[PDB]
């Protein structure tokens, strides 16, 4: 009695059942520096990106669904500002990704589902639900997929518009008593997992959301309820992005979860990865806690050591996490680019320390090297694409220049 | 063509109406009706107050047989024995023809130019269906406003909506009439101007007609004005009327229209008040919870469209109250829309005109319009330029003021210098003044012979080889 | 004298200034801000009275 088309339904409000639950531990490459350096993603996991009144979130969305390693990706429009669909729209068709040869279109790779700040509330919640079937229904067929969710705030908003309709206890600014239920039973279905069929094939999904807090404070209802139940956290700054400083990261408030998992992926390619992540992330700690004196002390009271590690921290800030959106040379940089950029500059620094270590002034280091600096600063303008051994030799010979000019240098 | 005669034969047709005398009760702006024989949501009455006034309201709720009716020009003298309704079988509509241009109507559209009626072509709902998303296409294009602060470090496309966050006291108003007088493609000023002004005082009114009277531009524009002693309730329909008039115009005759809102924090005002008639959730700081909506429903009108010519452009123009952007009104405006100006309250006190800082100022569109084949290959970066220097001239200022002036190495005097020089002469200019785009960028760059070329990072070496010895 | 002198009053100026400048403003903003936060809370619970 049972006849069976190319198609068939499927209610949204119920997950699709899974043979069984795994863990993600293989990376999700981002094409962005910071990100891939020091708040890694895995390949099915969670993440947030809470807003700040226009600070380049969409930068970090479109650098996402042009350059991630996965085989299909559904950006969902939920409260989208509707003249944004008009252009990603028109430049996928006009832009190329490499797998299996150069085809030339992304649109191939990609479905969209918009629902722009205009149209009737009431389907601000079912573009959610419809974006993450869909992508659950292509894990089902054994492909990495990932949804790139835009605002959720406004889904919460259109919740609390009804539940106001309706007439009911608020809980939190007027928000229902179940928003949190919501949205946990939503990250949810992320994740690795085995698929469910007899051809044993695997699959994944990897949400990631963007929340719109009022004002800029995170003490937003929903911003507080994602950060209990999501597993990486990327804070966005006012000032850097007033400056033209893109990407736009706080370095001092957001984290992952996903740092150590990642161990057997290092070791199988880059060993020393972590290690340098941590040594980098101290020297930006120590530098801000030096300069938090200097707004009222000045810059008088400062040995050698500290007034380095300021200018260590500053070439970093100004450097290495700064990645220009769009060019030729730094639009995607690879893993390897990343790891051969970061040992550099903390090679730099180490010779930086040493050189001073032996009492010999900096000061007068400063000029002396003169080279070294912008040989590193420079660095990031090594053209990808144009193979890893390429570069690699570059980046190889570069830091036994910088440790010999030193050497010679030390004079 | 027979498509324009069949589209209007419907026209001729009669359809009477009914007359209610049984209301059941008033309160607050409201009224209740009974035994209304099928009502309609989002319908239009006429209320026949006893001493003979005719009024006019909207439906908001239908149970079985019962219509709570809101009225416009207040509900005071209304009685429960000798008042009538008229319901009119349709929801609010107004009467368009582009020979609108050129004429003033008050806060209900209707003459008050002492002319004749408006003689349509046809009738639109002042609401609209959205657009869809499949059938529009981003600007491609830019529009000299002859500000350098405007024409340079940011930029403006036509079909783009920008706000014009500014503090009460400042000139945004002269801003405006500068920009809508002194607005043209960059190598027209053939932009048909709507003008709509809500919650406004007499003098600014006043002004707003003698400027667009001693430039010519009175014989192509349209007027709508609501006074602050005007009906609160009217300020609702404003924006749409004139909205729906500019969507007529650009979209149904191929011409570029540019549009003003003269104050959205009354139109915020009205909202939160006509909500706590009602009792519905507050958000934050009281104003209403759907706020976010009802502002979008009126921003999200603008841009092009795929088989049409005309562009409909918005600068509304808001007040922040405590100047204090965290505000839920600049926030959502600011959410909704794609960049900003803003006017700058400390510039103005030292007599900076226009009193333009451009740190808190965004335009998200300015990265398609410039570049190559409408301007100089360095503007791009020019400004990232120009903005990381203010951006060092600001906090060393702010340091020089501690310590003293004893830490500013040659890096924070060369700020200061840049950053006075950069406000005294590159952002101030006259009324009158215009301002190439190729005239701005090379002051711009006379700006940057301060620094040496060895320490200018963000912009690129190939400008820097090719202009900077120029 | 002269150079000790010189010298407690360059310290003493500076830490007047920095008070000044940066310590009471930051201060006041904060204290505003917990203010407004004080009758947001106020508004939510006279609503759910209300109701």
């Amino acid at each position: 009695k049972s006849d069976f088309t190319l198609y068939h339904t499927w209610p949204v409000r119920v997950p699709r059942p899974v043979t069984e639950k795994l863990s993600a531990d293989y990376p999700l490459l981002t094409g962005q520096r910071v990100l891939d350096a020091l708040f890694p993603c895995v390949q099915g996991g969670t993440t947030c990106i809470p807003g700040a009144f226009g600070c380049g979130k969409t930068v970090i969305s479109q650098s996402l669904s042009k350059y991630s390693n996965s085989d299909a990706i559904i950006y969902v429009g939920c409260g989208e500002r509707g003249n944004e669909m008009a252009e990603v729209l028109m430049e996928f068709p006009e832009l190329y990704t490499e797998m299996s040869g150069t085809k030339e279109p992304i649109m191939k790779r990609t479905t969209l589902v918009a629902n722009t700040s205009n149209m009737p509330v009431a389907a601000r919640e079912a573009s959610i639900y419809t974006g993450i079937t869909l992508a659950e229904y292509f894990r089902d067929q054994g492909k990495n997929v990932s949804m790139i969710a835009d605002s959720s705030s406004r889904w919460a908003e259109a919740l609390r518009e009804i539940s106001g309709r309706l007439g009911e206890m608020p809980a939190d600014q007027g928000f229902p008593a179940y928003l949190g239920a919501k949205l946990a039973s939503f990250y949810e279905r992320a994740g690795k997992a085995v698929a469910l069929g007899s051809p044993d094939r695997t699959g994944s999904v990897s949400i990631v959301a963007a929340v719109s807090p009022a004002g800029g404070d995170f003490s937003d209802p929903v911003t507080t309820a994602t950060l209990g139940i999501t597993q990486v956290f990327w804070g966005l700054d006012k000032k850097l992005a007033q400056r033209k400083h893109f990407p736009s990261i706080n370095t001092s408030v957001s984290y992952s979860k996903y740092t150590n998992v990642l161990n057997k992926f290092y070791d199988s390619n880059y060993p020393e990865f972590p290690v340098l992540r941590d040594r980098m992330k101290e020297i930006l700690s120590n530098a801000e806690e030096l300069e938090q004196v200097v707004q009222l002390v000045g810059k008088s009271a400062l040995s050698d050591s500290d007034k380095i590690t300021l200018d260590v921290a500053t070439l970093i800030k100004e450097d290495f996490l700064q990645q220009n959106g769009y060019s030729t040379y730094d639009a995607f940089c690879p893993i390897w680019k990343t790891f051969d950029m970061m040992r550099a500059f903390i090679s730099y620094h180490d010779e930086a320390q040493k050189a001073v270590a032996n009492g010999a002034n900096w000061s007068k280091l400063a000029d002396s090297t003169g080279d070294v600096k912008h040989a590193v600063s420079s660095s990031k303008f090594f053209e990808p694409s144009r193979g890893e051994k390429e570069v690699h030799g570059e980046f190889e010979k570069l830091l036994s220049t910088m440790q010999e000019r030193f050497a010679e240098s030390t004079d | 063509f027979a498509i324009n005669k069949k589209a209007v034969e419907q026209g001729f047709n009669v359809k009477p109406r009914l007359n209610y005398n049984t209301v059941s009760g008033v309160n607050g702006p409201l009224v209740i009706l009974e035994k209304v024989k099928f009502p309609r949501y989002n319908e239009i009455v006429n209320l026949t107050l006893p001493d003979g006034t005719v009024r006019q309201g909207q439906v908001l709720e239908i149970r079985g047989d019962r219509a709570i009716v809101q009225v416009f020009e207040g509900t005071s003298g209304i009685d429960v024995k000798k008042t009538t309704v008229e319901f009119t079988g349709e929801s609010l509509r107004i009467p368009v023809s582009e020979d609108m241009l050129g004429r003033i109507f008050d806060g209900s559209g209707r003459p008050i130019d002492n002319g004749p009626k408006v003689f349509a072509e046809d009738y639109l709902d002042i609401n609209g269906s959205p657009i869809n998303p499949y059938a529009r296409i981003y600007p491609e294009e830019m529009i000299s406003t002859g500000v350098s602060a405007i024409d340079t470090m940011n930029s403006i496309a036509r079909g783009q909506k920008i706000p014009i966050f500014s503090a009460s006291g400042l000139p945004h108003n002269e801003i405006a009439a500068q920009i809508c007088r002194q607005a043209g493609l960059v190598r027209e000023e053939n932009f048909s101007i709507v003008f709509a002004a809500m919650g406004v005082n007499l003098e600014t009114a006043r002004f707003f007609k003698q400027d667009f009277e001693e430039n010519g531009s009175l014989e192509r524009t349209s007027l709508f004005l609501n006074l602050a002693n005007d009906p609160t309730i009217e300020r609702i329909i404003t924006p749409r009327l004139a909205l729906t008039t500019a969507e007529y115009l650009a979209y149904q005759t191929e011409r570029h229209v540019l549009t003003i809102l003269t104050d959205m924090s009354s139109y915020a005002d009205a909202l939160r008040e006509v909500s706590a008639a009602r009792e519905e959730v507050p958000g934050r700081r009281g104003y209403p919870g759907y706020m976010y909506t009802d502002l979008s429903t009126i921003y999200e009108r603008a841009g092009r469209v795929e088989g049409r010519n005309g562009s409909i452009t918005q600068i509304p123009i808001l007040t922040m109250p405590n100047d204090d952007i965290t505000h839920p009104i600049p926030d959502l405006t600011g959410y909704i829309t794609e960049g900003q100006i803003f006017v700058d309250r400390q510039l103005h006190n030292k007599g900076i005109y226009p009193p333009i800082n451009v740190l808190p100022s965004l335009s998200r569109l300015m990265k398609s319009a410039i570049g190559e084949g409408m301007t100089r290959k360095d503007h791009g970066d020019v400004s990232n330029q120009l903005y990381a220097k203010y951006a060092i001239g600001k906090d060393a200022a702010a340091m020089k003021a501690v310590v003293g002036e004893e830490a500013l190495s040659i890096e924070d005097k060369l700020s200061l210098e840049f950053l006075e020089k950069f406000e005294k002469t590159f952002i101030t200019q006259g009324a009158y003044e215009d301002r190439t785009v190729f005239e701005s960028l090379d002051q711009a760059w006379s700006l940057l012979r301060i620094y040496p070329k060895e320490m200018l990072n963000r912009i690129s070496p190939k400008i820097l080889d090719e202009f900077y010895d120029r | 004298a002269f150079i000790i002198l010189d010298e407690v009053i360059k310290v003493t100026n500076r830490r007047v200034n920095a008070i000044e400048h940066v310590i009471i403003p930051r201060t006041e903003n904060t204290i505003a801000y917990i203010n407004s936060e004080l009758d947001e809370l106020d508004r939510e619970e006279f609503y759910r009275l209300k109701k």
